[PDB]
Formats: structure tokens, sequence, C-alpha cells
């Protein structure tokens, strides 16, 4: 029983602290694989591209020789899966939604259990030909996985005869945005951060009154569900300022845990394994299941290609064997069927929530490969109707 | 002397022939090489050397992590890191410079989001900034009386930040934003906007494949002639016009540039001894296998700015121990890291980019500003941080009517 080692990241703060539940959920994988010997070497990255570069020094630069590296954050997976090609190291993440890590000329080590972000707009596309929107803004924090994810979105709504009419991006600082959104007079508002800078966002939301019956924000679901309460100091509103700042904003999120009551490779149903993660704990949560089938993936791959202890950072032979593998897998986990295709659309639903009255409610599911909006008739909209995409009177 | 220690620094920057960028690298050596020999000559460092060793970024994310990595592994113990032209690549080495207890200096790295203290605290560069044409425009619209303005603004980072930064720099001082647009791929849309809004003074920050497509867009709108004033980025490369050509030119006409200043116009005597006229043939002559970079000066001075950072950290009466924390340094000494982070916030002399001093790791500096005028983009002005005044050269900047065009 040789050892192998598992180099991973996992952010437990930060843009996404989904090492909170992830690293867990790593952690119930390997015990069940193991019952070679697959080992765990881990650092907390903060979701922190800075902080990650000083812990893949250590790993790479120290012994055991690491077969895979396992980041988390988009960030963090896009530098260690641009560095990889230098050590020969095939990267896995477990929480990468980046449209694009897709590029495999650019990443060409790289695979993910995550879907690709762009699995969000074909349902934001949906629901506003629903609410028949065809004038839209948009609002993005400047890191990659926000911008291509709007890359994919502006191609979409082209495609459906739908015009993004304003476009505002920041760094750190959303003041000017915020203020140049409400003097355009937008309406319907994309806004894509991470929950950090989605509260500095609403603040700014609150003081310039971008809020209310004329306004429809649409934002990422995987925030946690009390984010917009949570104190910060780098913000001058109140937590019921925040809270009527966010009121009916619209949410989209991918489905990543099997709806179905079955069993997966792991003899699990999707139900006994939150219990079990929830016996070993929370950020993350909702992406824990694709870290425990990332472990899973890996296993399965390394059993296949199966002289593993001749891991070396200088040949090509071994990568090419579990890159083929990985490749060809085909199985099914917790977060259902896991195979791995380039452009990462393995997952057919997406969740649609609605906030009301300070807490988020569920108002339908779409799948964009059969067409199919499943609509709870839960959605509430001042007056009884969604606003206008923009006045329709000066004749 | 073989009883002359020496102070290693770590030149992270692209110098291969493979890569376009390499001529920038290799560009700026003979500049350092000349600041270098003079230094010691000097024996400014005394009884110490400054140790430059080199290592090649290729311009390219992997090869310079990797290079930076490789020269903590098995280089010496550098003490800071001279260089980033690239700025993917001095991004991914600036945000990490914590880990190594490593202060940077870029002579080249120009990018807006690299002036953030909080994710590049231990990052300083001699180049002016992108952010740094906004006071200079500010000046320029006050000289020629231009109250209201609109903007254009390529939605990508380097852009939206300079557009952002710029609110901050115009508020209270009485300059209007009657009109921000802002596009991804295609500007038509936004130029149309534009000119429904009767906005004449414009305020670009796009790219230089952009800038075609924008002037295209301004001519078919009939967006320029002596009713407009466009104001763009002027570090494109030379001549990269070259809509058909002479609707380009059309459009084009009279649009003024801005960026930094290569060398300082002043004729005084610099901290070298040498006044920037003189150092500028001294580099001309030294320099052999290689084309001139605009950032020659830059890199020359950021040499000095090293070996006066580094004889900052040497001086105390707690000598012996100085030197001795100076020997034993291997990245983990954050007391030696916050000394020499002191030393080179203290920064101030006479360059041949002219005085050469920091605001929060920015360079305080010289922005230039240009006239487009028949395919020849003529100097027409410059703009100096520290004194926050603007000369506009005589004889130079013109207007396509009688007089400069009105904000309405
Ligand atoms: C850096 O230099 C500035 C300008 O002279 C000074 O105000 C500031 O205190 C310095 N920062 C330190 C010493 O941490």
């Amino acid at each position: 029983r040789r050892a192998v080692y598992i180099g991973a990241l996992f952010p437990m703060s930060g843009g996404w602290p989904g090492g909170q539940a992830c690293q867990p959920a790593v952690e119930m994988a390997l015990e069940d694989v193991n019952s070679y010997e697959l080992k765990l070497i881990h650092h907390d990255s903060k979701c922190d591209p800075g902080q990650a570069t000083k812990y893949l020094y250590e790993l790479l630069y120290n012994d055991p020789i690491k077969i895979i590296l396992m980041p988390g954050c988009s960030s963090v997976s896009t530098l260690v899966a641009e560095a990889a090609r230098m050590w020969n190291l095939i990267v896995l993440s477990y929480g990468s939604s980046s449209p694009a890590l897709s590029n495999r000329q650019r990443f060409p080590t790289f695979f993910r259990t995550h879907p690709s972000a762009t699995l969000h707009n074909p349902t934001r596309v949906k629901l506003f030909e629903k609410w028949g929107w065809k004038k839209i803004a948009t609002i993005q924090q400047t890191t990659e996985v926000f911008t291509s994810t709007l890359d994919d979105l502006e191609e979409r709504v082209k495609e459906a005869g739908i015009e993004i009419t304003f476009r505002q991006s920041f760094f750190s600082d959303p003041a000017v945005p915020v203020k140049n959104l409400k003097r355009q007079d937008a309406r319907i508002i994309v806004g894509l951060f991470y929950e950090t800078e989605a509260r500095k966002v609403f603040c700014e939301v609150y003081k310039e009154r971008l809020f209310g019956k004329k306004y429809v924000w649409f934002l990422i679901g995987w925030y946690a569900d009390n984010w917009f309460k949570i104190y910060d100091p780098s913000i001058n509103c109140t937590v019921d300022e925040m809270t009527e700042a966010v009121e009916g904003h619209i949410t989209t999120e991918i489905v990543m845990l099997n709806p179905a009551n079955t069993r997966s490779i792991s003899n699990m149903t999707s139900q006994e394994f939150v219990e079990k993660l929830t016996k070993r704990l929370t950020g993350g949560f909702q992406e824990a299941p694709l870290a425990y089938d990332a472990i899973w993936a890996l296993a399965l791959a390394l059993n296949k290609t199966s002289r593993l202890e001749d891991f070396n950072y200088n040949n090509q032979t071994i990568t090419d064997q579990i890159y083929r593998a990985m490749n060809s897998s085909s199985f099914e986990g917790v977060s259902g069927h896991v195979v791995f295709d380039a452009s990462g659309s393995r997952m057919a639903w997406t969740l649609i929530e609605q906030l009301q009255g300070g807490s988020y409610k569920k108002i339908g599911y779409y799948d964009s490969t059969k067409d199919d909006l499943s609509w709870s008739k839960t959605d509430k909209w001042i007056g009884g109707s969604p606003p206008a995409d923009d006045y329709k009177d000066d004749d | 002397p073989p009883s002359s220690p020496p102070l290693s620094i770590m030149g992270l920057m692209p110098l291969t022939k493979e890569v376009a960028k390499g001529s920038i690298g290799r560009g700026v050596l003979p500049a350092v090489e000349l600041a270098i020999e003079q230094i010691r000559n000097e024996s400014l460092l005394r009884p110490y050397f400054l140790d430059l060793r080199l290592y090649d970024t290729e311009c390219d994310n992997a090869k310079g992590l990797k290079a930076f990595y490789d020269a903590i592994k098995y280089g010496p113990n550098h003490l800071m890191v001279f260089g980033g032209v690239c700025p993917s690549v001095t991004s991914i080495i600036a945000e990490s410079l914590q880990g190594w207890n490593l202060v940077q200096l870029s002579f080249a790295a120009t990018t807006p989001v690299l002036a953030d203290k909080k994710k590049y605290p231990y990052f300083f560069r001699t180049v002016p900034s992108d952010n740094a044409v906004n006071p200079a425009i500010l000046k320029l619209l006050k000289h020629y009386q231009w109250k209201r303005v609109g903007t254009l603004t390529q939605d990508v980072q380097r852009f939206s930040e300079v557009r952002n930064d710029l609110t901050g720099v115009l508020y209270g001082e009485d300059i209007e934003i009657s009109d921000t647009e802002s596009f991804s791929n295609d500007p038509c849309t936004s130029v149309k906007k534009l000119k429904g809004n009767d906005v004449r003074i414009i305020l670009g920050q796009f790219d230089q494949n952009m800038a075609a497509k924008v002037f295209c867009c301004a001519y078919e709108e009939n967006m320029y002639g002596s009713k407009y004033q466009w104001i763009i980025p002027g570090w494109y490369e030379p001549s990269w016009w070259e809509c058909l050509r002479k609707n380009l030119l059309a459009a084009m006409e009279g649009y003024i540039g801005v960026d930094f200043e290569p060398l300082s116009s002043k004729q005084i005597k610099t901290i070298s001894g040498k006044t920037p006229q003189q150092y500028e043939r001294e580099y001309n002559n030294k320099r052999s296998g290689v084309g001139p970079s605009k950032f020659h000066g830059y890199a020359y001075d950021g040499i000095w700015v090293i070996a006066k950072t580094l004889q900052r950290a040497m001086e105390t009466l707690h000598a012996s121990s100085r030197h001795q924390r100076i020997q034993d340094f291997n990245y983990t000494d954050h007391t030696l890291g916050r000394i020499i982070l002191n030393a080179m916030n203290e920064t101030n002399f006479f360059g041949v980019t002219g005085q050469v001093v920091f605001r929060n790791g920015e360079r305080m500096g010289t922005i230039k500003f240009t006239q487009f005028q028949d395919s020849r983009e003529v100097k027409v002005g410059e703009y100096n941080a520290v004194a926050d005044t603007l000369e506009i050269i005589n004889d130079t900047i013109r207007f396509q009517g009688s007089e400069p065009p009105k904000d309405d």
C-alpha cells in the first residue's frame, strides 16, 4: 500500500469560503475510497491567489511528490491550472465555475466537477423572455469568473434579441458603477460578484435608492442565506437598510445534489450524504457533493491508469495516462452522473429563488437541455406584477 | 573585491528573442548596466555591491511564476524584486510578495489595479500608472475652460478602473460628466448615444484595437472636426492606425493622447551628476544589438531607487547587527522587509525621468500630452504631478476652428 498524495487548496474565508464544507466532504470521500493509499496535504488559500502562490511553492518544492493538485476558487484554480503544465501536473477543481477554465489550450491538464457558470445564462434569458424584458444592464466585479460569464451572457442575449444597454465594472469599489446605473435609469440589472462585494454593491444601492418597484436585480444564488445581514466594517449601511435594498431580488444557482432518492457509487443517497456531512460539521455546503465526487473521479482514474510511485514533474508519460482516464470518466456520484467534457455542461438544472421578506423562497427550476421551466407560482411583486425594462410612453 | 559582500536583487523581465516583449527587457539592460556601473565606481554601497540576478519571465504567467519559484529555490538570498513588465506576470508576482517579505520595484507595469495597497502592499513602481493621466486631464480641462465632458470606456478592468478613478479626481472641481458610455466589442451604439447627448469633449479609455473602431464610429456619426475634442490614451504603438484610411484620418485629426513622459525635459544635473540629455546619449552609445525602449529612463532611475533604499536600510548605529540581519535574510524576516519597505517609501531624488518620489507606492511623475496632426503625434504639453502644473508648448497644439471647441 504505497502512499499517493493530493496537494489541495481549500478556501476557509475570502470571496467564496467553500473549504468550510468541501474539506470535510473531501475527507469523507478519502475514507470511503481508501476502505495504493490516497493521502491529503492541504492549506487554506483564503480564496486568495497571493496566499495560494506561497502554498503552491510549498507543495511543488517540498517532498513528497504530489500526483494531482486540487484547488477550489476560480482565481486560485486559474493560477494553478495555468502554471501546472511546468510540472506536468493534472489539476482537478471541485469549486471553480469560471467559464474561461473551459479553454483547453490555456488549461491543458485541468478538470472540474463544478459545472461552468455559463449554465446561469440560458436561465437568465428564459426569465427575461417570461417577463418581457429586452433591455438589461450589467455590473460586474473584475475577476475572470464574472467577466467570462458576462462574455457568454452577451452572446445568449444577442441570440434572443435582448440588448445589454449599459455596463459597469469595478475592481473593489462599486460606488461609481452604482451611481452611473441610477443616472442611466437602468431597470433590470445583472450583478456578478462574490458575496463580500455584493454587500458593498447593496450599500451603494441603498444610498442611490436603486431598489424598489421599478428595479429588478439578478444575482448569483450561492451566497450564504444571511449574506446582506452580516456585519461589514467596509459598509456604513445598517442591517435594516441592507434588508430593504435586497428585497425582491432574483437569484440563480445550479442544482448540484441529485433530487432523486437513488444510491450512488458510494452507496449513499443524497439525503444520507447531507446527514453524514452534518455529522462532521457553513460555506460551500451546496458545493460539497462536487468535492466528494472529485475524490471518487480521481480514485477511479488512478485505478484505470494503475506505476503511481514513479510519478515525476519532468515526465509527461504518467500525466497523459491519468488525463485519458479522467477524460473517459463515467460514474454515478452524489452530484449525479459524473463526466469530463470541455464546456462543462453535465448538470441540466438551475434553481431560481426570490428574496421575500428577508428570506429566500424557491420560485422555480430551469432545464435548458429540454427547455423546461418548472414554475411554483410563488414569486411576489409590488402591485402584483413585475416592472418594465424602461419607460414606453414618450411618443 | 573578494571581501565585498553582495546585496542580491531578483531581476524579473522578458528577455528571450522568442517573445515580442523580450525587446523591452533587452532594451532596458544598457540603462540598468549604466546605473550599476556608476553606483559601483562611486562605491555608494561600500563595502557591499549591488548583485542584480536576471530571470526570464518570457512575458508568460506559467514561465514567470516558475522563474520566480526557481529564483527562490536555487538563486542567492534576494533582498528585493526588480522588474515585472507584462501586467499579468507583474500581478502574479506583486500579490505574492508578502509570502517572502520581498519589496518589488517595477519600471514598466502601468496597469491601475497595482495601486491597490490591500492587494499589493509591497509593490512600488517608478513609472506613472494609467490613472496618473486623470489629474493631468483635469488641468487640461481647466486650461481650455471645458466644464462638461462625456466618457467612452471599454468594459475591461484596466479601462473601467481609470474611468472609476476619474470621478474622484473631478470631485470638488466643477467639471460635469454629462454622459457616461461603455462598450464591450462595439463602440458604435455608445458613440451614437454620446452624439445624442450633445457631448463635445470626449474622455476615452479603450485599447489600441478598439481605438480604430471608435474613430470609425465617430466618422459615421460626424463626431469630429472643429466642434469636437477627443482625449484618449497616448500609449498606443507608433503608427497604430497604419473605415477607409482617409476617413479614419479625418476623424482622428486633432485628438489628444495622454501618456507618461519617457525622459525629463529639464537640463538639470540628476543624482548621477548627469543631465537627462547626457544620460540619453550615454544610453544610445551603450546599447548595441537592441532597439531603444521607452522605459529605459524608468529602469535607470529604478536602479538608483534600489541603491538609495539599500543605503538607507544600512543607516544605523546598530551597524554589525543590521549587516548580520542582511547576511542572514532568507525570506522569513518580517523586520528586514519592513526596514526595506520604509526606506523605499522615503525615496526623494532627481532622476533622469524627473523628481523620483512615491505616493502609496505610485510614482509622482510627468505626464506627456500629444496631438494627432497629419499622421504624426506632436508633443504639445507636460503635466508635473508633484507641482500639479501644466505647461502647454507654445505653437504646437492646434484647433480646426478659429477657437478651441466649446463644451456645449
Ligand atoms: C510613507 O511616506 C509618506 C510620505 O512622506 C509618509 O506620510 C508616511 O508616513 C510613510 N509611511 C510609513 C512611514 O509607514
